[PDB]
């Protein structure tokens, strides 16, 4: 029973403890962002990485530290070392580059950020489970915006209904 | 002991 890092999505100095399940986009929507109002130079912070997990869709991405990754015994830890290398190489480059380059870099980061956001949006629902929860919710097989059909995933119906009820209505139309 | 086998989860 272990989790595997699929991809490092982002990196920040965040409030200590703002990691794990409370940082998913749906936890934040429901309960507020654990990193809200964090100001780097007035409160203790830590390096945190946004993780896309193998076998979990992008809505389940979480912020993690090197420490939490190790404590949870996740697989794919070689990707951390690679990420830290690329990051240090990128930061060296930024320090000298002409703002003409910095501009192009920033543009590619913004386009990338926008792409990543799409991955967390249900484009349409493809199928629903026969089994339903006590509360009557089936699970839903979801096609994600900007991802191919191979990246569809089963999702908790109660969770999907909080934000994508229109997709549900459309599927049952 | 025979090893036996929903696909939907959430981060808890």
């Amino acid at each position: 029973e272990f989790e595997t890092i699929e991809r490092f999505m982002d990196c920040r100095i965040g409030r200590k403890g703002a990691t794990g399940a409370t940082t998913t986009i749906y936890a934040v929507e429901a309960d507020g962002d654990p990193n809200a109002g964090f100001e780097k130079n007035k409160e203790p912070g830590e390096i945190q990485y946004l993780i896309k997990w193998k076998g979990w869709s992008h809505i389940h991405n979480t912020w993690e530290t090197e420490e939490t990754l190790k404590q949870q015994n996740v697989r794919g830890m070689k990707k951390l070392d690679n990420y830290k290398k690329k990051d240090q190489e990128t930061k060296r480059w930024l320090k000298n580059a002409s703002p003409e380059d910095v501009e192009y870099y920033n543009c590619q980061q913004e386009l990338t950020d926008d792409l990543h956001k799409q991955y967390q949006i249900v484009e349409r629902i493809i199928a629903h489970s026969n089994q339903k929860s006590a509360a009557g919710y089936p699970d839903y097989y979801c096609k994600w915006q900007g991802l191919p059909y191979s990246e569809c995933s089963w999702e908790d119906g109660a969770l999907i209904s909080k934000k994508f009820q229109a997709c549900i209505d459309e599927y049952f139309s | 002991p025979k090893q036996k086998r929903r696909t939907a989860r959430s981060k808890v």
